[PDB]
């Protein structure tokens, strides 16, 4: 989450004074180029080097990835509700989230580097195979980002991590 | 005075016994000193065993035959004391290491058995010379006798103790005895003490469970004799060591041979009579299905749903008499005999099946058996029969399998007057004749709550009225042989015993 | 101190179940994965499954994960791995280790269990009763003579000897022969005839025609599971028990195989059911007396089998659980006779089990040289390579006859009392373990490990020693 370490450069600013969403690129400073789904969507020629998604209203969403002298970085699942990515899904003031791979293995889930959901004690947070269940969800509490991994591997090995932000 | 009848058990068990009412098994140190009357053997067999009181054996029990002193390989045994085995012979044998012995006679240590006196390997006894024969012949027989002929209830020697019961002329009834003494050992005791109970003889004996049963008809228990068979629970079909049985089995029928309360539940099945093969049974030979006949109470369900064909009613289990159904086959049928071939259902004594409703199915020829109203017999109110499909009601009464008309509305478990729930007129036991003895007849009965009850042998019977009034020879009204005082009786008493023993001339 | 106890092993019958228990003290059991690894004798360490005892989770490897149960017991900090089907591959010492998540190692190994399969108990719960011919053909109206002969004297203690030679003509219903040692089955002809004592029976076939061609299995007895003979298939040189019908399943699924009954009362002989693994003998797997519902599941089938009865539909079902590679067999369910064993039989429902496989094949890891001599003060490269990329490696020192120590986690973190002079390095498919300075008490076998993706894949092992 917090760490960059895994190729996980692309992280979000949340130093926000307006609830505009901007993304930020761990790479040495020259040339940030921007991409999206694949496709590139900015290239910052010094100056610059933030990636401003817009008003945090309009539901960014997308895998952004970025890339400076080296090769591009791992993306960065973001979703905003005011390669397979993971599954989001709304209920009530529930939130379900889905591993993209789920091999049958052990899956565990870590919420801004802290795990979650292998506590029973927790009636709200349930984890049952590649679904993790978020219930009464809190906006300011449970948004942030979010990483499933298998037992014996490395939360930083994961392809990419996610980035949930939720109004509900 | 203690008591007794492997080495360590003996010498434990033993030592401090001083009478042993049976036997003194001294076989293969120093442990026995004071076993002062021994009434029985002495099995000596092993070369310092002092002994040195042992006074008397009776032979009350024998090695091989009157085989008292068994001896055999001890030159230091000196019984000095053991001057007259009584009822015995002195099987004084093998003596290879035995000293002073030789010197010392064998016989005036026997009185009157010295046919069986065989010995082989004034004088002095034992070992020591400081012992000796000390001869009293050439009722003491130990030298106020020290050992009594039979009995010594404290110092007195007796042949036989103040009887538990003694005749009371007064009562002109042969009654307890107030002095009533039983002989314990051979010592009489006011109370059967030592946790023994009062056995028939007036013995008492620690255990008279063959052919008896105990009773506590007091504060102390009396050992009774058997009534038929007498109580003897086993574990049945499903509680128990037949835990997991499936059927009264071939190589489980026998345990329950004189079995009476059936705790478990009886479950004759069809594997059982065709004798199973993956659990290793022989087939229920059909004559063995009489060792059950002893049931009286199966409590739990008896499911009987096969019995050997060739027999014609369910006689092996005619003596159930309460079929209380803690455990329930179905959780509702508690006598279940169905699917069977047995004309009648001849289970003759079922008088109460407590619990579960009770279902006579199946028996294609059971025909007796609807007539029967099975309110009378079921525990509780949740019962309800369900005799059905037995033999078409109809085709029974035309045939005339029907209750012998010397029996009463209740129905009637079988065709045989015997089998008869309630009675037309009197009963007379397991039957219902038509007019018990009242006037005609051998018996010559006297009627009894709708039951005859056979008059006291002993009342001669009499052909213008009513032969005796009630049991026992009190109430009959003729009395042929003698009657003593205002009672009859075999034989007017003689050999009494009266305030000390006195043989009562009574009257001519 | 952290402690691993594992307990339970020994040499037991192969195909005959075991349950191992490892007691964990010295941290809160709850708190790390549970995992479970074997030692063959020559073999490197192969990691079985584990368990996570705060949420029950397991996995098991493809190979044992359908004769292997891993179980733990949070109120005693103990884990229970329940191996059943035990087989001679499976000899070797049994190790539970500990999982730190954090080095994503297992740090803590416990002192193994020993597991050997072998005949020692073999021949004593059963009654190994071999057929002296096999496969003998018989030209017809020749004297063919097929002798069995038992392990122990089939003579149980009623004294019946209830031997059996049933005999399955091909592609039908095992029909029973000679009922006992000397009788013969009603409707089976005289033309078969037999004798025997002892140890040793037979029974000669004085005309053989057409018809008695098929393989005649001996079974036993006194013997108290059930024990049908392997075979000895002689080739040349009404009341009907209902079947249920042919089913293919995968490993693991379940299959409720069932027995109609039809023409004798249900409730009035036991539905004994045997079973019949295609390319071997018969063997009886539980009974059920359709009465009371009572089964008496057989000891090799004992934790996975489970036979049910209905008597109202004159049904008896036969629910046989997680299936096994080697399960697929055809289900004759047969009736227990009065005077011989499995009597008249029913149709019988092959069930042939065979699934893709799974996680069969995983990341292999290849480690080399397998054996390596150096002096004292030589500095030591070992490499290992992986079939594929891996995050961090993980490497174990394991001395003969104690338990493998993590050494190296990370794939360059050393653990704690490791020397400075070894050192782990690599990335991907190749990792490097480098010891700088060869000292004496060096002297172990060396296995490089990845856990990034199960099963935990360990390298061959790389025996050190000095010159």
């Amino acid at each position: 989450m917090q760490s960059i370490k895994g190729n996980h450069l692309v992280k979000v600013y949340d130093y926000q004074e307006d609830g505009s969403v901007l993304l930020t690129c761990d790479a040495e400073a020259k040339n940030i180029t921007w991409f999206k789904d694949g496709k590139m969507i900015g290239f910052l020629t010094e100056d610059k080097k933030k990636w401003n998604l817009g008003s945090n209203a309009k539901d960014p969403r997308g895998m952004y990835q970025c890339k400076g002298s080296q090769n591009k970085s791992k993306p960065l699942q973001v979703y905003y509700r005011m390669q397979t990515p993971y599954k989001v899904s709304i209920s009530g003031t529930t939130v379900i989230l889905t591993c993209p791979q789920y091999p049958g293995s052990e899956i565990l889930w870590q919420h801004n580097d802290k795990n979650i959901g292998g506590d029973e004690d927790d009636k709200n947070i349930g984890s049952d195979e590649d679904h993790l269940s978020l219930k009464e969800f809190s906006e300011l509490e449970q948004s942030g980002y979010y990483v499933c991994y298998p037992r014996g591997s490395k939360p930083e090995d994961a392809n990419f991590y996610l980035y949930l932000r939720a109004r509900v | 005075k203690k008591v007794c009848q492997h080495f360590l058990s003996l010498q434990r068990m033993f030592n401090n016994c001083e009478v042993v009412l049976g036997n003194l098994e001294i076989t293969y140190l120093s442990f026995l000193k004071t076993i002062q009357e021994v009434a029985g053997y002495v099995l000596i067999a092993l070369e310092r065993i002092p002994l040195e009181n042992l006074q008397i054996i009776r032979g009350n029990m024998y090695y091989e035959n009157s085989y008292a002193l068994a001896v055999l390989s001890l030159k230091e045994l000196p019984m000095r004391n053991l001057q007259e085995i009584l009822h015995g012979a002195v099987r004084f044998s093998n003596n290879p290491a035995l000293c002073n012995v030789e010197s010392i006679q064998w016989r005036d240590i026997v009185s009157s058995d010295f046919l069986s006196n065989m010995s082989m390997d004034g004088s002095c006894w034992g070992a020591g010379e400081e012992n000796c024969q000390k001869l009293t012949k050439i009722q003491c027989a130990a030298g106020d006798c020290l050992v009594c002929r039979k009995f010594r209830d404290e110092a007195t020697c007796k042949d036989t103790c103040p009887p538990l019961m003694l005749y009371n002329p007064t009562t002109y009834q042969m009654d307890v005895n107030p002095e009533g003494k039983y002989s314990f050992g051979a010592t009489c005791v006011k109370k059967c003490p030592r946790n023994y109970v009062v056995t028939d003889h007036g013995s008492c004996v620690r255990a008279c469970g063959a052919d008896s049963y105990e009773m506590e008809e007091d504060g102390v228990r009396k050992c009774k004799k058997c009534e038929g068979p007498c109580r003897k629970v086993c574990n049945g079909i499903g509680i128990g060591e037949f835990k997991d049985s499936l059927s009264i089995n071939a190589t489980n029928i026998k345990h329950f041979k004189n079995c009476t309360s059936i705790s478990g539940d009886l479950h004759i099945l069809p594997v059982a009579f065709r004798g199973d093969s993956f659990t290793h049974t022989p087939p229920l030979d059909p004559q063995e299905l009489d060792i059950l006949k002893t049931v009286k109470e199966i409590t739990g369900f008896l499911l009987i749903q096969a019995w050997p064909e060739n027999r014609t009613d369910l006689h092996a289990f005619e003596n159930l008499e309460i079929i209380r159904g803690r455990t329930k086959q179905h959780g509702q049928f508690s006598l279940a005999v169905v699917s069977l071939n047995i004309t009648s259902l001849g289970l003759r004594s079922l008088k109460e099946i407590s619990d579960g409703d009770v279902i006579i199915s199946g028996n294609k020829n059971l025909c007796y058996a609807n007539t029967i109203n099975w309110k009378k017999l079921f525990g509780t109110s949740g019962q309800k029969t369900k005799i059905i499909s037995n033999r078409g009601e109809n085709s029974c009464k035309a045939t005339g399998q029907v209750c012998h008309a010397l029996c009463s509305p209740e129905g009637c478990w079988g065709p045989e007057p015997r089998d008869c729930v309630s009675c037309r007129n009197v009963s007379r036991g397991r039957e219902c004749v038509d007019k018990c003895n009242l006037l005609e007849g051998e018996p010559r009965e006297f009627v009894e709550n709708s039951e005859c009850i056979q008059c006291h042998p002993e009342c001669l019977p009499q052909a213008m009225n009513i032969t005796c009034t009630g049991r026992g020879p009190d109430n009959c009204i003729q009395c042929a042989h003698y009657i003593d005082g205002p009672h009859c009786v075999k034989t007017c008493p003689a050999g009494v015993m009266g305030e000390n023993n006195t043989l009562v001339w009574k009257y001519a | 101190q952290v402690q691993l106890v594992q307990s339970g092993g020994g040499v037991v019958q192969p195909g005959r179940s075991l349950r191992l228990s490892c007691k964990a003290s010295g941290y809160t059991f709850t708190r790390y994965t549970m995992h479970w690894v074997r030692q063959a004798p020559g073999k490197g360490l192969e990691w079985i499954g584990y368990i996570n005892p705060s949420r029950g989770y397991t996995n098991y490897n493809q190979k044992v994960k359908d004769r292997f149960t891993i179980s733990r017991d949070n109120s005693k900090n103990t884990a229970f791995l329940q191996m059943d089907s035990l087989r001679p591959e499976d000899t070797g010492v049994y190790f539970c280790a500990r999982y730190y998540d954090d080095h994503y190692s297992l740090d803590y190994w416990g002192q193994g269990t020993p597991v050997t399969v072998s005949s020692a108990g073999g021949g004593g719960s059963d009654i190994v009763m071999t057929q002296s011919p096999l496969s003998l053909p018989v030209t017809p109206g020749e004297p063919a003579s097929i002798s069995c002969r038992s392990s122990q004297n089939i003579v149980h203690n009623n004294g019946i000897t209830y031997l059996e030679w049933y005999l399955q003509k091909p592609g039908q219903s095992p029909q029973l022969l000679i009922y006992k040692v000397s009788d013969r089955f009603s409707g089976v002809p005289d033309r078969f005839s037999g004798s025997g004592s002892g140890t040793d029976f037979t029974l000669k076939i004085s005309r053989v025609e057409a018809e008695d061609v098929g393989v005649y299995y001996c079974f036993q007895g006194s013997h108290i599971p059930p024990t049908f003979g392997q075979g000895t298939k002689v080739e040349i040189k009404q009341v009907q028990l209902v079947q249920s019908g042919a089913e293919v399943k995968k490993p693991g699924a379940s299959v409720k195989v069932s027995c109609k009954a039809s023409g004798y009362t249900f409730t009035s002989y036991w539905m004994h059911w045997v079973r019949q693994a295609p390319g071997q003998g018969l063997e009886w797997m539980g009974n059920i007396w359709p009465g009371s519902g009572g089964t008496n599941y057989a000891e090799k089938f004992k934790n996975r089998v489970t036979m049910t009865r209905d008597t109202s539909i004159s049904t008896a079902y036969m629910e046989l659980s997680r299936l096994r590679s080697d399960d697929t067999a055809v289900y004759y369910c047969a009736r227990s006779g009065g005077p011989y064993f499995f009597d008249y039989w029913g149709q019988g429902t092959l069930v042939t089990v065979s699934s893709a496989g799974g996680g069969g094949s995983d990341i292999q890891m290849t480690q080399s040289p397998s054996s390596l001599s150096a002096s004292v003060g030589d500095r030591v490269t070992i490499t290992c390579s992986a079939s594929s990329s891996v995050s961090y490696m993980n490497w174990y020192q394991q001395t003969p006859g104690k338990a493998p120590k993590r050494w190296i986690y990370d794939t360059s973190k050393l653990a704690s009392g490791v020397p400075s002079r070894f050192s782990g390095s690599g990335s991907g498919t190749d990792y490097t373990f480098t010891i700088s300075s060869l000292q004496p008490e060096d002297i172990a076998t060396y296995y490089c490990q990845q856990w990034s993706s199960n099963p935990f894949t360990f390298g061959q092992g790389t025996k050190l020693q000095i010159t």
